[PDB]
């Protein structure tokens, strides 16, 4: 069923925008300094108050000042992760009664002695991404 | 000197007092109780306030005091002024606290007289207290009405069971 | 829990187009299965959740979706602003609540001058 | 001879106190506390009686019964060996220890096992310096549950000195 | 460059040592913060009074009382 994958793509998009915007929200500078050089070469970009950029805060709090290493880091790792989500977005844009009800629901009735716990859908992917 | 302030004697049986330390005792001289210490005048007195040891006299007081001390419900609507008062003091002094209500039991009173039963006292800075008797041993003493979330705001009564418009000054409590 | 997982995510799945293929489910056949469909059963909220979530891909079905590099990292940014200002949000609610304590631990209960004897919810609101 | 009183309203003075306690016993002296801070007393009292019988007597009468202002008043009335031992093992319950002590002498406390610095402790409690003498004599250096354990005084050093045998031995007796 | 050039032999090395440090170092310290967000005795009373001084009473353990 078409709508289940959608879906999962759907999600795991969600997933990979949430973590490079927790990232974002850890040390600002990941976006600040990526911002400032976008600046001169697409002049039309709005770029934010310089306050903030000093401060390294984004709303109230001013975050902990971090290294080059790290920073550069962090950003080619947001790098791989804005391949992984166009490429989501790809397939995605590429994919995008009843008798049969109860016909899957019979059929789910297949292998009951599964004595397992499953609690690694949603966990090993924001897990695969923090 | 004194300020034109009157300082009682001793034996006087206690108007608020500037400094609640300084008298005069049986006999003419001015006192320190704190420290014990005898003055003749008025200036001297305010050396002893300027001075060190009453100050120690002050803290070792401080830390003498800091180390001691499907059923039936019920449903009051209680109304405040019509900005009527309230336009002389915005300070943002408590001003955003609402209303606070406590169960307080008749075991305590300033006449201590009778007692015995419960009271669902109600209380706003400027305003008056105001208390409600509630005999019966239990009415409207839910069970986990909300799904357990914790701001415990004063405690379980208030978030539990009360409302507070703001806006007109209507504090709701069931 | 792949069983619970699979039924959930189906009857969803049905319930996301029709909901009334499950309607007529629950009557036909009798089954301690669906025991999700009602509110009581907890995993009825997650079900709650991939319902809606599927009837948002019935959303832009024919719509593709065409966000670049520079628009992903704005975005990102906003919802991190998003959540510092809810953590902010959350801090001044805690100060509020330690006023309160404060005057309430403050306050004289032994003032007394009684007068008598003796759905919020949806109150506490506006409309 | 003296009864301790409780749960005394601070507006009660001593004349009060007199009044109501002369009813059940001659009372030879009433020390009611204040604080002389606030001049405000803290609600109890030591009655001295002339005799033991009577203090008796009143605490049994006078216990729950007078309300003054609505306040139920309350009246009630009012060295040893030790061993130190050290790698002990951890298999020892201290009921073990107890079993192995009693034989030596009676213990007038139970044992207190602590560890330092891992290192299984106890101090056990012997009514007697001589019993406590047998239990270093016998259990000094010796293997118990597979463990080598050493039996020796606590240090207060440690006991056991001359004014000690004297003064233990006369609380004994 | 300028810099480097206006080094002396020890000053070169240390600078070399610091690049090298900073080339061959974690990108995280076990030493780092997360969450720390900022926003925008009486002496001469004892010997007057008596105290603190040593004294020994044999009834009881032979103990030590330290004021009179
Ligand atoms: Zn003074
Ligand atoms: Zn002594």
């Amino acid at each position: 069923n078409l709508l289940e994958t959608r879906r999962s793509l759907l999600e795991e998009m969600e997933i990979i925008e949430n973590a490079i915007a927790e990232r974002i929200q850890r040390n600002p500078e990941l976006y600040y300094h990526y911002i400032q050089e976008s600046s001169k070469v697409f002049p039309d970009t709005k770029l934010p108050r310089s306050s903030l950029i000093a401060e390294n805060k984004i709303y109230k709090f001013k975050k902990v000042k971090r290294k080059r290493k790290q920073i550069i880091l962090q950003q080619h790792e947001i790098n791989i992760f804005l391949r992984d989500y166009q490429e989501k977005q790809q397939t995605f844009n590429k994919i995008n009664f009843e008798r049969k009800l109860q016909q899957l629901e019979k059929e789910l009735k297949n292998e009951d002695e599964n004595f397992e716990l499953d609690i690694n859908s949603k966990k090993d992917k924001y897990a695969l991404f923090s | 000197l004194s300020k034109g302030e009157n300082v009682p004697y001793t034996f006087q049986d206690e108007q608020v007092r500037s400094n609640p330390y300084i008298y005069k005792n049986h006999s003419g001289k001015l006192v320190c109780k704190l420290c014990n210490t005898m003055h003749m005048s008025w200036s001297s007195v305010e050396r002893h306030l300027g001075g060190k040891k009453h100050g120690l006299n002050v803290l070792r007081r401080g830390i003498s005091i800091e180390k001691s001390s499907g059923s039936v419900g019920l449903a009051i609507q209680v109304n405040y002024s019509s900005e009527v008062k309230e336009n002389s003091v915005d300070s943002d002094d408590k001003a955003k606290v609402p209303p606070l209500i406590r169960i307080v039991s008749g075991l305590e009173l300033s006449d201590t007289k009778q007692k015995g039963k419960k009271f669902l006292v109600i209380a706003y800075e400027p305003f008056e207290n105001i208390a409600i008797e509630l005999p019966p041993n239990e009415i409207l003493f839910s069970e986990n009405n909300d799904m357990d979330n914790n701001n415990d705001g004063v405690d379980e009564l208030n978030k539990k069971c009360t409302f507070w418009d703001a806006i007109s000054k209507l504090y709701y409590v069931q | 829990s792949r069983r619970d997982m699979e039924v959930i995510k189906l009857t969803a799945r049905y319930y996301a187009k029709d909901k009334s293929i499950v309607e007529q489910m629950i009557s036909k056949d009798g089954e301690a299965r669906l025991n999700f469909m009602n509110s009581s059963h907890p995993l009825h909220k997650t079900f709650t959740d991939f319902v809606a979530q599927y009837k948002r891909v019935y959303s832009f079905t024919g719509q593709e979706i065409k966000k670049s590099k520079r628009t992903i990292l704005d975005n990102c940014f906003e919802r991190t602003q998003y959540w510092e200002f809810e953590k902010d949000k959350d801090r001044e609610h805690d100060k509020l609540v330690e006023l309160c304590k404060i005057q309430f631990a403050a306050i004289p209960w032994d003032k007394f001058t009684q007068v008598a004897k003796f759905d919020l919810e949806q109150m506490r609101l506006r409309r | 001879n003296t009864v301790y009183v409780g749960n005394i309203d601070p507006r009660i003075t001593k004349e009060q106190l007199y009044e109501l306690f002369i009813q059940i016993n001659p009372v030879l002296r009433i020390k009611y506390p204040k604080d002389k801070v606030l001049q405000a007393y803290q609600g109890y009292a030591f009655i001295e009686f002339y005799n033991q019988g009577d203090a008796q007597y009143a605490i049994k009468i006078m216990n729950n019964t007078v309300r003054l202002y609505d306040r139920l008043i309350k009246v009630r009335q009012v060295p040893i060996a030790k061993l130190f031992i050290k790698n002990l093992a951890d298999s020892i319950d201290s009921d073990q220890l107890v079993k192995i002590f009693n034989k030596f002498g009676k213990l007038i406390r139970e044992p207190e096992i602590f560890y330092l610095s891992k290192l299984k402790c106890a101090y056990v409690y012997f009514e007697d310096f001589e019993k406590a003498d047998l239990a270093i004599k016998s259990l000094n250096n010796q293997l118990v549950a597979n463990n080598r354990i050493t039996v020796d005084y606590a240090f207060k050093n440690g006991k056991g000195n001359a004014k000690y045998g004297d003064d233990v031995d006369r609380l004994l007796n | 460059v300028e810099r480097k050039l206006a080094f002396t032999a020890n000053e070169r090395m240390a600078e070399m040592d610091i690049l090298t440090q900073k080339y061959e170092a974690p990108a995280y310290d076990s030493t780092e913060k997360e969450g720390a967000e900022q926003v925008d005795m009486p002496y001469w009373l004892y010997k007057l009074h008596g105290l603190d001084r040593e004294y020994r009473c044999e009834i009881c353990s032979n103990k030590v009382y330290n004021g009179r």
